């Protein structure tokens, strides 16, 4: 409370000091139970690559992918990535991976990015102007050069078949004019079943308890619970209004689980004045006391105060009719507030009360009229 | 011939569950109450342009409509998609070997793939190198035409064929009726019920009430 | 069509014509006021950063924005209890009604508490409670007063208003018979109080029947609750917009923060997350600005409702059309979700007659003017009567006062003026 | 603590100014919050990006301050029109408006200045020492009902008096205190007495 | 100037609209405040910044 106010003195009140959250008990990993190694050695050490006028494409599915072996390979002249970072590729997983495989001149590699245009990139191989994945390339001059005019050049992901047939004199004596093998990995980050995943091992599954979790690369924290939700066979994930994942289909047992965020609330510290006591009582707002002397209010769980059956004027307000005060050998009491002294008016069809005497009150009403006439020289405030 | 599409031709826009929500989406869709071109299997399968994309359907109890072709020339001057159903499999190809150039079925495989009382429906669309197919099967008592009532199509397959498509055709089998409607870029509003099934939709460009 | 502004009416004016109402209608013109919007409060770090430490370490670089948003929302949330306390808690004793309801023919049994309810609302409060209808760091705090405590304050105000009238606004409540309280309220509207007693059963039946029409109006017609249901809907749409805004990209690669933290390494993730922070924070400042301006609108409504409670429930208002469309008699508060409802009881005059009138009357060459009310004639005899209920009296030295010879007055008439 | 309305207005503005001043020290994602560091450490291309984050943040924080101060100025202006209205109705006059001019039946108010505000010493009559009386809406005499001109009828138990509503001052009931209207039989709860003719 | 409050209300709203219209011409750190200058000069990915 003193650090909330930045003050060594705190007046009688109730201060929203902190945000209580039940912590993740353990970390859960849920991945597809499949173990076949992906064909990257076939992709990168292929007999030949395709010509860029009609580039090869291969689909990678139902397999395990350690991208670290690729990212760590100093043989790659570039490893430029988009919408993912090379270090993160193991942590996360995909419905498919596609490898687009072809040879180009090194001077043209600058055209292979999600926004370019050029005599290759507006023609025979256009990346989507928002693509997600990695471009992996290196000079193959030690193998693909001869020159090797078999290598041939010319909508997003358009294949195609005066005529525009053009070829490269790839010779071992060429450095920008060398042949460069390139593989573009496009990652199908849709919400179907995952089929290409990192070597990250699955754990056992935990339920009804607050955990950190991963499902196919959906990292989060929450209480996993079994659910009645009628997921259709093509849907692996389900979402709330906020686009936050609200449910998941488990990748190994295929049952439908809710995700509920772990119990949380404000930590309102009820205090008498520090100029009166050091003693405090804590309202965990909205939580049930089983989740945290102790007392339960409709406003939350109240700890360190003492419940009282008498009723008094509301000294510090807590909520839902509960109030607190510091009182007699002394404690913070908490009580249902008195609205006032109860009074049956002595009515009848023929009774009247008339005041035989009065008093002159002088009250005191204290109204603001003018706040301070501040003015800010906004250029000097911003630019000094 | 022509007939009214009514509210038919809506599909699940993405592979994500939602329920009790009015999720808005913008995509290629069949415009509400647009004219569908209509055909009879007996005594009718010309080549049609493909445009943005194609809704397709057939009303059936005999299984005579059995495939589709998509491309620019549809004749192996250049590669073109073939789709066939053979009553044990769905089969898909782009192979160079010559097609039935007056197409009916007698009762370089560089991409190859394998998996009235009924109305069978589809949506076919091409975006950024991927062809996509959606479908629905439903019973009908109204043998006359496409029902004035609602159901939504669900995705079958995504096909990374990379080929340019601007024309299509349909295939018939012999020793039924079929429909065509072009899609357009449209905003749509969708209602997902308490079970996450789409029970209703709005075409946002239909009329000022839908706007 | 070109809208009708109302039925057109040539008021039948002339320099000698007056219309006096010969009968009245008591009417219970319901008024509704918001008093307190939902006491929303936000964990601005869980909203903006979703318990990512990686994001929270960036949100710290924005300084006292997140803390002053909590401060601002707490300033609204604490003043919702100020509003509710200033409207309802205008009484330091909980008055309660007698066991026997001997109120001179008036029947409050629909506006007083019913023991049959689990929280002891009245019947009309229970109609009003029928007609009026996340995990994302957002919260709703409870009101300080429960709806049961609110119903005890409206019962204290109402048991006071019934058994003691205005007097509990000043001192302690003074009991007075309800048939004698209305003879105060009739003098407050300038209607001579015998107009109550000589019509007491009729006035009781018009009040009872008017209360009955409020039960039918509130049972049949949802648009009666228009303001309160709108204040619930405005805050619900404000929260649903604030929640939907978590799905907005703001120019980041995704709007789900854990997509960015799983896909991107820290050097790149810090660029994208700073767009989600900038966007979500702009949307939280937009929400809090909207809620502050809306809380000033509800606070104007709460200070209006507290003013209506003070003048119109705890008293009787001379302020024309402040207390419903009529001459005001008294009002009964009823609670409703997020607001208050006043059953403003008003005297409205009804069955008019035209009369010939004169500003003064000559007797012995000396002009007489009325003490209370106006002069009128039915056509053959001259009478003096009160302004708001035709009650013809013989003109005399007791209902009139002299001021000098006739000749100065435009439109004076001769008559006799009698001396008792 | 009686000054809490005024001291809180001073504290709100002082806390808003301290918040606005502290926001000069916030990074907003720039390498320092002291602008002269950026201009001494970075050359006038790289520095121009960092300064744009400080301008964006400081300007957003100034707009946050001015929005808060406009909403707070409207909150004070409602209080100033309320104070001006109590000055007009309650100082320059006397108010019939129950509980506007403090608790009680209002007599007069004296204004006093205070820093950033005003104080009204509302002087009010509060009735204090009740007696319980038998009462009646009207009184019969010779078949005529009589009603009081000012005040109410009461009895101590043996004699009937008319008295003003707000201070027990019993008076013998007479035709100067009371007005006739019609026969007895219409009135619920009329009592007999004698009404004296002076 | 007897109408000073109403002329002030018209002036405030007109100056608020003229401010909002002039703010179309403010650069905000972009290469032009005329949107069509950006869409004519830059290729339509760099232009997104
Ligand atoms: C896809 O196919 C269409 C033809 O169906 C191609 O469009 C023609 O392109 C030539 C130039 O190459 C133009 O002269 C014609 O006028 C176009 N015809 C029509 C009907 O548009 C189109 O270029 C092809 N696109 C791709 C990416 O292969
Ligand atoms: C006061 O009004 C209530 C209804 O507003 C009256 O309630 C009725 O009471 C009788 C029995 O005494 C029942 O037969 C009716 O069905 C009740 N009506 C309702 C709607 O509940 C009550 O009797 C009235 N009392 C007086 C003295 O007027
Ligand atoms: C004043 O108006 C009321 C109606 O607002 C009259 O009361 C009605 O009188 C008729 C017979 O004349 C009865 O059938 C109704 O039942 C009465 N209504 C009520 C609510 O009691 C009243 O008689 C009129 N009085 C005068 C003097 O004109
Ligand atoms: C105007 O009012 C007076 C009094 O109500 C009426 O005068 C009475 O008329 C009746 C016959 O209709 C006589 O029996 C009474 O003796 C008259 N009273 C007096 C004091 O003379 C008069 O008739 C009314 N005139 C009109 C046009 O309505
Ligand atoms: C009121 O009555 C008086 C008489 O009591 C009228 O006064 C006479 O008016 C005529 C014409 O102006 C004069 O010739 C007489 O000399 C007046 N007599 C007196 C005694 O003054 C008067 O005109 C009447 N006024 C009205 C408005 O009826
Ligand atoms: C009610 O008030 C009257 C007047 O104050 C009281 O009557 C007087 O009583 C005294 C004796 O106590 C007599 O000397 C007077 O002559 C009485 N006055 C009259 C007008 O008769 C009466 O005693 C009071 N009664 C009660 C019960 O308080
Ligand atoms: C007020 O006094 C009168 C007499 O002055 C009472 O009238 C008598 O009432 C009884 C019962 O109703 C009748 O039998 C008599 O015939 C009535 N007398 C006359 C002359 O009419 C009246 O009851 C008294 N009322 C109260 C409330 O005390
Ligand atoms: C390609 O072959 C070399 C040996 O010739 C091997 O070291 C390398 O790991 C292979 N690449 C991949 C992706 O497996
Ligand atoms: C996945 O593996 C578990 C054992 O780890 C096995 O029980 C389960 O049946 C498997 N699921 C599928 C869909 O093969
Ligand atoms: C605070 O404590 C000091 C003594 O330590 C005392 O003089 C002062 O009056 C106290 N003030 C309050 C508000 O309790
Ligand atoms: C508190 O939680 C327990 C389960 O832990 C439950 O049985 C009890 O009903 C809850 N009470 C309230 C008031 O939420
Ligand atoms: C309060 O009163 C109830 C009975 O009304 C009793 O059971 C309970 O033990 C009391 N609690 C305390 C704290 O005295
Ligand atoms: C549908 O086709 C008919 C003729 O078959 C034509 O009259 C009508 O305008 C068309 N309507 C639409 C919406 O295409
Ligand atoms: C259907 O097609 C597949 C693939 O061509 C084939 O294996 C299967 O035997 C075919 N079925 C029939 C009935 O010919
Ligand atoms: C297969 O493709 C190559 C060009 O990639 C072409 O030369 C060859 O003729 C094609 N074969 C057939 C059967 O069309
Ligand atoms: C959800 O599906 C069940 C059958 O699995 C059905 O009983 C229920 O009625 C459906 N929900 C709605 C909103 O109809
Ligand atoms: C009064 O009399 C005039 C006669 O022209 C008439 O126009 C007017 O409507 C009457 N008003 C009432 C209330 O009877
Ligand atoms: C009233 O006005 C008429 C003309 O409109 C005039 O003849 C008559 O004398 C006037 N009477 C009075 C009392 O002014
Ligand atoms: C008036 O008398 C009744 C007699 O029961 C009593 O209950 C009530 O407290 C008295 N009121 C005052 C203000 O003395
Ligand atoms: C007052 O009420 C009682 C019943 O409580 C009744 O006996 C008495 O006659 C009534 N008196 C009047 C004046 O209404």
């Amino acid at each position: 409370t003193k650090c909330t106010l930045k003050s060594f003195t705190v007046e009688k009140g109730i201060y929203q000091t902190s945000n209580f959250r039940v912590q993740p008990t353990e970390s859960i990993v849920r991945f597809p139970n499949i173990t076949n190694l992906c064909p990257f050695g076939e992709v990168f050490n292929a007999t030949r690559f395709a010509s860029v006028y009609a580039w090869n494409r291969k689909r990678i599915s139902n397999c395990v992918a350690d991208y670290s072996v690729l990212y760590n390979s100093a043989s790659f002249s570039t490893f430029k990535c988009y919408g993912v970072s090379p270090t993160k590729l193991n942590d996360l997983c995909f419905t498919n991976v596609y490898a687009d495989s072809f040879v180009i001149r090194g001077d043209e590699v600058r055209q292979i990015a999600p926004g370019q245009t050029g005599k290759i990139a507006d023609y025979n191989y256009k990346l989507p102007d928002d693509f997600t994945g990695c471009v992996i390339a290196w000079n193959s001059n030690n193998l693909d050069s001869k020159g090797n005019y078999n290598y041939l050049y010319r909508k997003p992901f358009e294949r195609d078949i005066y005529f525009p047939l053009q070829s490269y004199g790839f010779q071992p004596t060429n450095v920008g004019y060398q042949p460069y093998r390139v593989v573009v990995l496009s990652f199908e980050l849709l919400h179907a079943p995952a089929t290409v995943c990192g070597p990250k091992k699955s754990t056992n599954l935990v339920k009804n308890k607050c955990v950190n979790f991963n499902f196919n690369g959906l990292t989060g924290t929450g209480v996993l619970t079994e659910s009645n939700k009628k997921f259709l066979p093509f849907q692996q994930f389900g979402r709330d209004i906020a686009d936050t994942t609200d449910a998941v289909r488990d990748p190994q047992t295929l049952e439908i689980l809710d995700i509920t965020p772990c119990s949380f609330g404000g930590v309102s510290v009820i205090t008498p004045g520090t100029n009166t006591s050091n003693q405090v009582a804590v309202l965990y707002q909205g939580v049930n006391c089983t989740e945290v002397n102790v007392f339960q209010t409709r406003a939350g769980c109240l700890i360190g105060a003492e419940h009282v059956n008498n009723s008094y004027e509301c000294d510090i307000p807590i909520g839902a009719g509960i109030c607190a005060s510091y009182q007699t050998s002394q404690s913070i009491i908490a009580y249902t507030m008195s609205l006032g002294a109860e009074n049956s008016v002595a009515y009848s069809n023929n009774s009247i009360a008339i005041p035989t005497n009065f008093t002159i009150s002088v009250t005191t009403e204290i109204l603001p009229v003018s706040m301070t006439k501040t003015s800010v020289d906004c250029t000097m405030y911003i630019c000094g | 011939a022509y007939t009214n599409s009514f509210t038919r031709g809506v599909y699940y826009p993405d592979k994500v569950f939602r329920s009790s929500v009015l999720h808005s989406t913008q995509d290629l869709f069949l415009p509400f109450f647009s004219n569908v071109t209509w055909f009879h299997a007996i005594h009718d399968n010309p080549v049609l342009p493909f445009n943005d994309g194609v809704y397709f359907a057939s009303t059936e109890k005999s299984n005579i409509i059995r495939g589709w072709i998509f491309g620019t020339t549809l004749d192996s001057k250049t590669q073109s998609l073939l789709i066939v159903n053979n009553a044990t499999n769905v089969v898909i190809k782009v192979c160079e070997f010559q097609f039935c150039n007056d197409p009916f079925l007698g009762v370089n495989c560089t991409f190859e793939y394998v998996s009235f009382k009924n109305l069978r429906e589809f949506v076919f669309k091409n975006i950024d190198g991927y062809f996509k197919i959606y479908s629905k099967h439903t019973p009908i008592n109204l043998v006359r035409d496409l029902p004035q009532g609602f159901s939504a199509l669900e995705p079958l397959v995504d096909l990374p064929i990379g080929i340019n498509i601007t024309r299509f055709q349909t295939l018939l089998a012999l020793h039924a009726a079929y429909y065509v409607g072009y899609l357009q870029p449209r905003t749509f509003l969708l209602k997902y019920n308490e079970n996450g099934t789409i029970t209703d939709a709005v075409d946002c460009a239909l009329d000022p009430l839908s706007e | 069509y070109t809208m009708s502004l109302g039925a057109e009416n040539s008021v039948a004016y002339s320099n000698n014509s007056i219309a006096i109402p010969t009968n009245f209608t008591i009417s219970v013109t319901t008024e509704i006021l918001p008093v307190s919007m939902t006491k929303t409060s936000v964990d601005c770090t869980m909203y903006i950063c979703g318990d990512s430490t990686e994001c929270s370490n960036l949100l710290l670089q924005y300084g006292s924005f997140c803390t002053q948003l909590n401060r601002a929302l707490t300033g609204i949330a604490v003043e919702q209890d100020k509003n509710t306390q200033e409207v309802f808690a205008q009484v330091k004793q909980i008055y309660k009604t007698p066991p026997i309801k001997d109120f001179g023919g008036f029947n409050f049994s629909q506006i007083l508490p019913d023991p049959s309810k689990p929280s002891k609302r009245s019947f009309i409060e229970d109609l009003l409670f029928n007609k009026v209808t996340k995990f994302n760091g957002l919260t709703v705090l409870p009101p300080l007063l429960t709806d049961e405590m609110i119903a005890q304050y409206t019962s204290a105000l109402l048991a006071g208003t019934i058994t003691s009238g205005w007097t509990f606004g000043a001192g302690a409540a003074l009991q007075i018979p309800f048939a004698m309280q209305m003879a105060y309220r009739f003098n407050g509207i300038g209607v001579t109080q015998n107009v109550l007693y000589e019509n007491q059963k009729l006035i009781a039946n018009q009040f009872n029947s008017a209360i009955g029409k409020i039960q039918d109006s509130l049972s049949s017609t949802a648009s009666a609750l228009g303001k309160l249901q709108d204040v619930v809907n405005q805050n619900a749409q404000a929260l649903n917009t604030l929640v939907k805004q978590l799905s907005s990209n703001f120019g980041a690669i995704s709007s789900v923060l854990n997509d960015i933290l799983s896909r991107l390494d820290k050097v790149e993730a810090e660029v994208q997350i700073d767009r989600l922070i900038t966007g979500r924070l702009q949307s939280l400042q937009t929400y809090v600005t909207q809620q502050l301006i809306r809380a000033a609108e509800i606070r104007a409504s709460a200070n209006l409702a507290a003013t209506k409670m003070s003048e119109c429930v705890l008293g009787q208002s001379k302020r024309v059309d402040f207390c419903g469309k009529g001459y005001h008699l008294m009002s009964f508060p009823q609670s409703a979700p997020h607001g208050v409802v006043f059953l403003h009881v008003t005297y409205v005059p009804a069955q008019e007659k035209n009369f010939t009138t004169a500003p003064a009357i000559c007797h012995d060459g000396k002009a007489h003017f009325p003490r209370e009310g106006v002069f009128v004639s039915n056509g053959t005899h001259w009478f003096v009567t009160q302004r708001n209920f035709y009650e013809p009296q013989i003109i005399t030295t007791d209902n009139t006062f002299v001021s000098g010879n006739c000749d100065v007055v435009i439109g004076i008439v001769n008559n006799t003026v009698y001396d008792p």
